[PDB]
RNA sequence: AUAAGGGAAGUCGGCAAAAUAGAUCCGUAACUUCGGGAAAAGGAUUGGCUCUAAGGGUUGGGCACGUUGCGGCGUGCGGUUAACAACCAACUUAGAACUGGUACGGACAGGGGGAAUCUGACUGUCUAAUUAAAACAUAGCAUU
RNA sequence: GCGGGUAAACGGCGGGAGUAACUAUGACUCUCUUAAGGUAGCCAAAUGCCUCGUCAUCUAAUUAGUGACGCGCAUGAAUGG
RNA sequence: GUAUUGGCCAGCCGUGGUGACAACGGGUAACGGAGGGUUAGGGCUCGACCCCGGAGAAGGAGCCUGAGAAACGGCUACUACA
RNA sequence: GGUAAUUCCAGCUCCAAUAGCGUAUAUUAAAGUUGUUGAGGUUAAAAAGCUCGUAGUUGAACCUUGGGCCUAGCCCGCCGGUACUGGCUGGGCUGGGCCUUUCCUUCUGGAGAACCGCAUGCCGGUGUGUCGGGGAACCAGGACUUUUACUCUGAACAAAUUAGAUCGCUUAAAGAAGGCCUAUGCUUGAAUACAUUAGCAUGGAAUAAUAGAAUAGGACGUGUGGUUCUAUUUUGUUGGUUUCUAGGACCGCCGUAAUGAUUAAUAGGGACAGUCGGGGGCGUCAGUAUUCAAUUGUCAGAGGUGAAAUUCUUGGAUUUAUUGAAGACUAACAACUGCGAAAGCAUUCGCCAAGGAUGUUUUCAUUAAUCAGGAACGAAAGUUAGGGGAUCGAAGACGAUCAGAUACCGUCGUAGUCUUAACCAUAAACUAUGCCGAUUAGGGAUCGGACGGCGUUUAUUUUUGACCCGUUCGGCACCUUACGAUAAAUCAAAAUGUUUGGGCUCCUGGGGGAGUAUGGUCGCAAGGCUGAAACUUAAAGAAAUUG
RNA sequence: AAAGUUAUCCAAACUCGGUCGUUUAGAGGAAGUAAAAGUCGUAACAAGGUCUCCGUAGGUGAACCUGCGGAGGGAUCAUUU
């Protein structure tokens, strides 16, 4: 209650909606284009990078395990990120300087599960595909 | 200050009917109020009404007989075409069989059903069922 | 309620339904008009011209007896005041506050009242200009306002 | 007083010398006690000759009577020349053409500038004959 | 002589040991000690002996210059900061 | 002067024009439209791309012929490549 | 998931879609979590400290209604007859004509009807004819008509696309094709609606604005005078001149007429009368108390605490009576009471200007509501210069307590506490509840004004004042109830909201980072106003129930 | 009538200076978030053992303490001549 209701008050109603629309969080990040600027990916879906070293990451408080992440430097703009290697015993397939391909966890810029500070996962290594190697459908080229 | 005498009359009638009385008094009287009551009277929703004449504006005493659920007013008098008249009856009428939407046109104020017969349109001012 | 207040009083006067003089008046309309002009020349404003007639002898409503209002009657006889009386009294009160204010510099409450009174004068003067009672160039100058009252 | 090429490599130290300089028009930062800094920094023009335009002063104003050696006053009026005519007089400012061995504040006269530190607030004063300064004085503040 | 007041009066304003799941440091604690134990600030400064102190900047090369650090031989509040 | 109007340009003379009903300036991962996707109604979002209009031929300027070009599968000059 | 894993790695079995299924990013629905339709603001996120006011939005009622006849076009019911047809004094719907004081502008021309007679001819009607009294309607041309918004119907405007009609491409997404006996032939289709803002015409005349006669500068007349301009053809032709006549502009005299002004809002402003209040400013008067000082009498302790100590004392402390000075403050009366825009305001008297309510057969006539920017006031502490400095007491110094005590307790004590002239602009500035207007239920108390009444009291006494009973207008509040509202606590508003629209301004969108960084602006300073992002997280929070 | 030549106009390009925008190195200083067997106290929730909170000013290893003016979201809806 308290809106202008007259027949010639179309200017105030249109102006008010424009100003208060910024209080929304989903719309505010769309208008300013933060993804184009701050996100390591240039607003894209995938990216290619070079593996630097293998790192183990501890799980959060209730759990206890080693998550076995990896360090990657992006070819497109030279930034450095960390990515998670899914499935059981798959670090064995990746070596140093292996040209991996990455994607997201699907939480749209937030960490998934108990893994802290990790936002990406490895999809392909040496252009073969990680899951295909796991089921012994293909052999990794030398 | 008083900006819509029509709303005051319709609101006062609605309160008295909901509490079960039989008669109502309306302090200011105008042509639109009287022309509105006549449409309601011809459908049996009220009985006789009489307008006592003081020299300022006069008053009205209406006689109720039940049968009335609600009577409201739309404050911004929108402009409605003939083709879009079916949008409104879907909004503020309980059912298609009965109920009336009051319009004002160049041929006097009238309900939404005879206006279709005469093929006329205008402005919307209220409703009752 | 009130223009500048929070009160909501309803004190007023009730006009009788009848529009005809009482049978005991026995006074012609021409005599009343001549009676009005004599008092106006003595100095009375239209405000208390009516109350003298009502209280002292006879006429209760000048309009019913003669068909015209007091201010309309005076104008046709060349006796209308130069400025309307309602605006004249507002000017007179504003002058008296300024004279008192300069002697009592830090009376902060009376300073608040003066802003209200002057704000009421500007609103009322604008209405008179747009109807033609006052010339379009009329302005309320605080420096020379003291001459208008007296 | 002048010097090819280099331009402080000299020296405790740019000591001495050189460079800038008038007027008209553009442009001008940090900081600040909002007064300053400021001529900040940094650019353009300048002769001769033949022309054009602008900036002023003085005296004249139509009828109708009376005085007077073509006229000076007394007046009685009317009109505001859609501002005309004659004469007189110095300088200051702006613009155009042509011209030259591209020169012109042609001698004289005539500021080098910028980024920072230490120290006294400023103007002022003293060891005449080796020391002019951070020294003395000052307004302001406090005590007896 | 005995007893009070006064620092914009003259002037003054400290040492030794332990101690935090890698070293290091010491918020914390015991101890001697008197008129009080240098507070806010500031610094290799015209005030620092060791000293051409350590780090950065300026240069091909700087005992010089500037910005930081401070147990300061021997900075410091109208002897004014 | 131009195919013609026009402060389009040259002289002389006035002091104006836009703005809280948002001027001026900055952003656009901006060619505009017919239209695509998603739906109770009201809406939100996309449109380089077969149709219509505008602009460009590595970056800028200049010009010849001709009814029609400031053309680049036409010419001249500079800058960058070769 | 920590030794019998329905959740990992495997073997069986089963479920979902199926020539397809999974994953990442963008976008829509779900979202009434962006809310014009349609969203919260007492306590969960959120009403500016308060008032004035410009843009902007919004604004009370009133001017030709009704009635009486005729007639048409479309439906239904009924009757009867053969899907058809007629009728109902059929009842309805839409429309067109007349009289009621109203009806419908006007001139020229065109062609020509109806109603009329004229004579000529058939079985009381008719072509009669360049016959005339005569133009219903129609067409073309000229003049007059307050102006916008709104709606209805037309015109003009692109193909494709969307909706949609037709035809068995073997069905279908498509396509615009096809069909008939057999034909040296015939025949058809390639519709229609929508866009929608702006622009051009036509009918309607409710709703919402606007204009007109008040210093008459007003309307009308073949009434009657003037002075100015223009000049068609007629007197052969041209030029010059005049009269009459026709038109326009302007100004007099006379006549005609019902000669021209809507209410006075339980809207608003102003005036008047008797009052009321701890509202504001300046001056002045009074009260005890605390501290200090002087005089006076006596003699050993006084202070303070749960208990002690520091401190003061025969240089007479503490206590007792009289007198003096200084600064601050107004006890009891004092309350579910009063005034002010809020902050706030309490001893007496004098002066100065202001305000609410009530009363009224005064006056003006829409002058009004809320407000982006803008402006006035704004406790306490704090800041700049003077005056004052009794009491309390930030900082500071000591005594105890305690393992420690930079505190709570005790003795001292600086700025400050008060006032004049200028700054500052923030509070749990709270009713955590914005402003105007309407309606909705019972009750008893109370403050201010008016009106009515039976008595008591009382005075140089009546009328007035005090007390009692009842009605009414305006306030600060309270009790019961729930037809209502909410998650609940609870509420006469927090009600009249899924059956949702009386007007207007401001603010909020999960929790942190954060009222922080940076830029701007105001200030002497302390600081005020405006106000992000990176990053991080699955819960914070409100009301009530059992332990 | 070709080469050549005089004076305007349209003007690419380079040099120097000013100004605006984006990205990025830096001794040292001061914050935020998370993690972990850390050290020192016990400020808040009961009258949390000095009732809690708001504006302002000062002080202290740290939570915090004290002065002045407010609020009840309190531990009181209440005391008579």
């Amino acid at each position: 209650g308290g809106k202008p209701r007259g027949l010639n008050a179309a200017r105030k109603l249109r102006n008010n909606r424009r100003e208060q629309r910024w209080a929304d969080l989903q719309y505010k990040k769309r208008a300013l284009g933060t993804a184009y600027k701050s996100s390591p990916f240039g607003g894209s879906s995938h990216a290619k990078g070079i593996v630097l070293e293998k790192v183990g990451v501890e799980a959060k408080q209730p759990n206890s395990a080693i998550r076995k992440c990896v360090r990657v430097q992006l070819i497109k703009n030279g930034k450095k990120v960390t990515a998670f290697v899914p499935n059981d015993g798959c670090l064995n397939f990746v070596d140093e300087n292996d040209e991996v391909l990455l994607a997201g966890f699907g939480r749209k810029g937030k960490a998934k599960g108990d893994i802290p500070g990790v936002r990406f996962k490895v999809v392909k290594v040496s252009g073969v595909g990680l899951l295909a190697l796991w089921k012994e459908k293909k052999e990794k080229p030398r | 200050v008083r900006t819509s005498v029509l709303h005051d009359a319709l609101n006062s009638i609605n309160n008295a009917e909901k509490m079960g009385k039989r008669q109502v008094m309306i302090r200011p009287s105008s042509k639109v109020i009287v022309k509105f009551l006549q449409v309601m009277q011809r459908h049996g929703y009220i009985g006789e009404f009489e307008e006592v004449d003081n020299h300022r504006s006069g008053k009205i005493v209406v006689q109720l007989n039940g049968r009335l659920n609600k009577c409201g007013v739309i404050s911004p008098r929108y402009n409605v075409r003939l083709a879009e008249l079916e949008k409104w009856v879907t909004k503020l009428l309980p059912a298609r069989q009965f109920g009336y939407v009051i319009l004002t046109t160049s041929a006097g104020i009238m309900d939404h059903e005879e206006a279709r017969r005469k093929h006329v349109a205008g402005k919307i001012i209220g409703f009752f069922y | 309620g009130r223009l500048h207040s929070k009160g909501k009083g309803i004190s007023a006067s009730a006009i009788p339904y009848s529009r005809n003089p009482p049978a005991w008046l026995k006074t012609t309309p021409e005599q009343v008009v001549e009676q009005i002009c004599k008092l106006a020349r003595k100095g009375a404003t239209p405000s208390q011209i009516g109350v003298i007639l009502r209280d002292s002898h006879g006429i209760a409503q000048v309009k019913v007896v003669t068909g015209n209002k007091i201010l309309r009657i005076l104008k046709s006889n060349g006796l209308a005041p130069d400025i309307p009386e309602d605006l004249y009294f507002l000017i007179k009160k504003a002058v008296a506050v300024r004279k008192h204010l300069e002697r009592n510099r830090k009376d902060k409450d009376s300073k608040f009242r003066l802003i209200l009174i002057e704000s009421r004068i500007h609103r009322l003067a604008r209405y008179y200009k747009t109807v033609g009672v006052l010339p379009p160039t009329w302005k309320y100058e605080s420096s020379t306002a003291s001459t208008l009252v007296a």
